[PDB]
RNA sequence: CAACUCACGGCAUCCAGGAAUGAAGGAGGGUAGUUCGGGGGAGAACGUACUGGUGCGUCAGAGGUGAAAUUCUUAGACCGCACCAAGACGAACUACAGCGAAGGCAUUCUUCAAGGAUACCUUCCUCAAUCAAGAACCAAAGUGUGGGGAUCGAAGAUGAUUAGAGACCAUUGUAGUCCACACUGCAAACGAUGACACCCAUGAAUUGGGGAGUUUUUGGUCGUAGGCGUGGUCGGGCUUGAUUAUUAUUUUUCAUCCCGUUCCUCGUCUCGCCAAUGAAUAUUAAAUUUACGUGCAUAUUCUUUUUGGUCUUCGUU
């Protein structure tokens, strides 16, 4: 299985802040969408198919990605925009019924 | 007002008052000239060798100690460059562009530039062929 | 030829008597901050939507307008779902914000050369300003050759409205819209404000960079009291450089390459005694400036394993 997950966040004004831009830089951005890719790619590659949706349904991977990010600058919000296949395994039998267990 | 662009810039140096050395140096007029010489034989223009003198033996100013400054010490031993650093420079830039439109035909903002660059190659050229520092035989290209 | 107080003399002899005003609130050139930005070119991917197609369902209307008609349908339209194709574009975020000499420039990553500002006790020492001629660049529409053709769309066609309507409105439709390579130089190309330099009152705000500082020079005895580092002497190793070596005439054969203290010379640091910047009885444009605190903060990884050791299942006692 292969993926893309969009992501989107926003600034966050400081909680003393008297100034009315809350704009980044150009390097500040940047490094965010870095160190975004790498821990979206290190999580999900030791970690296989049921193992990894239960992350995001959940909203897992929300907590562990902010919680770095935050002093490269602030966030207001992270979020999971949209999550997709791309490219899949080929069909088998037992993998499948093995991830339901029981049917009712 | 810059020359051939705009901008105004206002970074600057000014040196102090005083035109006399500090109190604190132990060394004198001998041990930095030898120090000068020394590290223009690794190919040093006389920018980098001042820029070096300041940051570990603490001569500013070579002119106030040494009673004469860097160029004229390297003409008298003829370490001297032939064709002078200022505009060498340019010339340098210049040729690098031009490789870079060799494959870059539909860049634009390069060759406005370039244009800019080889106006300002002539006019210095013509003040070191009306002050005696050049052939009369100079050209650029 | 050497030796040889000092002199004459010989030596493609050397350095110093600062030997050449200053470093513009002019220009140029450096060095640095992974500096700063929808600045420019190239490459690789991404995103929905419009349009077309295919498959799976349903069944009679759907388009469109003020009201209609032109138009498409039981050969299944329109609508719903899944997927594929092609071309163009990059919403919201997007602002009395940024970059570029203008015209202009918004997805992401990689890459290629550039430019502006700031910082400097760096370098050079008038190299500058403005501008007939000449040269480069330039929105959209147009012209040529080839390619692309999804969307919109001059010309044209059909349907309306109108006294008339070859107009606004509806459905269509060629050129064009896109790309590459040549041509053109015609804009409300506008801030309707030419370029360069100086002087000049007020309170908030915004983009980019940088800074936020208070006991020194040590002089004289330089005084080995100590330590650190460098070059010399034996020693160790080294086919070290000349070199027995290399055939075990291996016999070396030495200052030496690499290591090497108790030795001499030199550098520097530590330690030290003394000396150097803190005395008001009255104030004319001031001799010294706030504050210095909050909120966030990685086990941050893959392992192939192989020698024991806990278990298990066959034969046999």
């Amino acid at each position: 299985y292969t993926l893309r997950l969009f992501v989107i966040a926003f600034t966050k004004k400081q909680s003393n802040q008297l100034s009315k831009n809350c704009y980044a830089k150009t390097r500040l951005v940047k490094w965010v969408r870095h160190r975004i890719t790498n821990l979206i790619r290190q999580r999900l590659s030791k970690v296989n198919i049921n193992e990894a949706v239960t992350l995001l349904t959940r909203n897992i991977l929300r907590d562990r990605l902010a919680k770095r990010c935050n002093p490269i600058v602030p966030l207001r919000d992270l979020r999971i925009r949209k999550v997709k296949v791309v490219r899949t395994p080929r069909f088998d039998a037992q993998a499948l019924l093995n991830a339901h267990g029981e049917i009712p | 007002v810059r020359m051939q662009g705009v901008g105004h810039g206002k970074s600057a140096s000014s040196l102090p008052f005083c035109r006399t050395p500090p109190s604190w140096l132990k060394i004198a007029s001998r041990d930095v000239i030898d120090a000068v010489c020394k590290l223009a034989k690794k190919g040093l223009t006389p920018s980098r060798i001042g820029m070096q003198l300041r940051d570990s033996m603490g001569i500013a100013q070579v002119k106030n100690v040494t009673g004469r400054k860097i160029l004229r010490i390297l003409k008298h031993k003829g370490m001297a460059p032939e064709i002078p650093e200022d505009l060498y420079c340019l010339i340098k830039r210049a040729t690098e562009m031009r490789k870079h439109l060799e494959r870059n035909t539909k860049d634009r903002d390069t060759k406005f530039r370039l244009i800019l660059v080889e106006s300002r190659i002539h006019r210095l050229a013509r003040y070191y062929k009306r002050v005696k520092q050049l052939p009369p035989t100079w050209k650029y290209e």
